[PDB]
């Protein structure tokens, strides 16, 4: 799964 | 004579993968008379070349600034291999060297909990949302604010502290007039560190 | 030649009436040949003659550390007296100066609020007591814990931080094994500071 920080992607897994 | 200052990536680079970390490798005090130096740079001891010399730079007091930089990966650089930055020059009777890694140790997943403002802070114009991060190592972390998808400016954020467990914490507070807290808004705290799940956790906050 | 550095006293010594604030003048890097320094001390221009040297102590890298301490009243110094330190050194082209007095500015007064531990903190062994101190200059301040009339020693404060109103703000954070919170003991946080009544105020928080 992926995090995104105000629409812009942190890291996915 | 010259001198050398070589500065890490900035950690949120180095957490999120759409960024572009590097580290920077800066000789200041170059003489007019002598402005060539050589750059050689490692990782972990080995020798590599894919770094750029960024344009030349001539200082108010008749001196120029010479800038090495050296991009990096992210996982090289949350793995904790160490960067060395290598400088010769003629004005320099022996080479300089320098290096730079990641705080050694064990990281450790901040724990982050958000705080409402006091009862009796109900009274003043705005009011004050707190964001607690304790227990995180190594102490680069970012911290951000927002509201209904949008950044929140209004904020300022503690320097980590060193607790007596060998982690960092902090406090992070979000100043915001008194009438958006009533009004119900959701404001969330945004923390980024290598060693919370994808980086990036987000704790929310609202009048009860 | 030598090094001055002149440091103010400490936020709690100013603070309390019971305590003596000194300024302390301390010389770096005097040499053997020439160990002796001279100290003149102006208080606003006006030069004082009551400082005392402490004892000379080699620092066995070929240098003295030699130290003028000047006792300061609490009012002098809080009504931001500037306090002057003349040091003249055989070594020395010609006499350093360095000056120290409070920052300048209206003092505000902090204003304290104790923030109890988050629900989420609270299947963990301890829990976080935050004493959120803001709004307050200049930035001298002394803060601590306790309960039932004992210190409580187990806390950490942050720096104080500029805020965006040019005043500043810190956060002191007192750890407790959560039973101790759980049984609705009363845990207060202390905070000294000069616009505050009486230099003073405490805060408490409990279940
Ligand atoms: C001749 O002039 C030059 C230039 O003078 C400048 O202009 C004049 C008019 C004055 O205003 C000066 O103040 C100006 O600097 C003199 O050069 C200076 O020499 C100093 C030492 O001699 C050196 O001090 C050391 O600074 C370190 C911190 O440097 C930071 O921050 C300062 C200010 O806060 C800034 O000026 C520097 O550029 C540097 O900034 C960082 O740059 C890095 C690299 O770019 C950034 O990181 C990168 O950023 C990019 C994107 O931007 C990306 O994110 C990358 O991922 C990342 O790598 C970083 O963001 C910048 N930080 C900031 C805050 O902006 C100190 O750490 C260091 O301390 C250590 O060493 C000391 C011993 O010497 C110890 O006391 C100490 O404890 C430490 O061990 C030094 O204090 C100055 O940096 C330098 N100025 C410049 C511009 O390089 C020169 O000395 C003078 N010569 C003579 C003979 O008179
Ligand atoms: C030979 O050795 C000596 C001695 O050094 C020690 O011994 C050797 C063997 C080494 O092991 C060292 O590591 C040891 O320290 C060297 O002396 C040093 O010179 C430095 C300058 O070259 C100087 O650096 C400057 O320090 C300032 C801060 O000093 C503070 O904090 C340091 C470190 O944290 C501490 O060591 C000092 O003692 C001093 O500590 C404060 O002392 C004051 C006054 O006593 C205390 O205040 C009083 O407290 C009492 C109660 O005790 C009472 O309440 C009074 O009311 C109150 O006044 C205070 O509590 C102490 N504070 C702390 C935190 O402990 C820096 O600010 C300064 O920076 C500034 O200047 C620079 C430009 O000039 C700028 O870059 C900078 O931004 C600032 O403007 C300097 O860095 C060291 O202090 C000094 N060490 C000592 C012990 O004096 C000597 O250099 C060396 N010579 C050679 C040739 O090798």
């Amino acid at each position: 799964d992926c995090a995104w920080h105000l629409g812009e992607l942190v890291w996915c897994t | 004579g010259p001198s050398v200052f070589l500065f890490p990536p900035k950690p949120k680079d180095t957490l999120m993968i759409s960024r572009t970390p590097e580290v920077t490798c800066v000789v200041v005090d170059v003489s007019h008379e002598d402005p060539e130096v050589k750059f050689n740079w490692y990782v972990d001891g080995v020798e590599v070349h894919n770094a750029k010399t960024k344009p030349r730079e001539e200082q108010y007091n008749s001196t120029y600034r010479v800038v090495s930089v050296l991009t990096v990966l992210h996982q090289d650089w949350l793995n904790g291999k160490e960067y060395k930055c290598k400088v010769s020059n003629k004005a320099l009777p022996a080479p300089i060297e320098k290096t730079i890694s990641k705080a050694k140790g064990q990281p450790r997943e901040p724990q982050v909990y958000t705080l409402p403002p006091s009862r009796e802070e109900m009274t003043k114009n705005q009011v004050s949302l707190w964001c607690l991060v304790k227990g995180f190592y190594p102490s680069d972390i970012a911290v951000e604010w927002e509201s209904n998808g949008q950044p929140e400016n209004n904020y300022k954020t503690t320097p980590p502290v060193l607790d007596s467990d060998g982690s960092f914490f902090l406090y992070s507070k979000l100043t915001v007039d008194k009438s958006r807290w009533q009004q119900g808004n959701v404001f969330s705290c945004s923390v980024m560190h290598e060693a919370l799940h994808n980086h990036y956790t987000q704790k929310s906050l609202s009048l009860s």
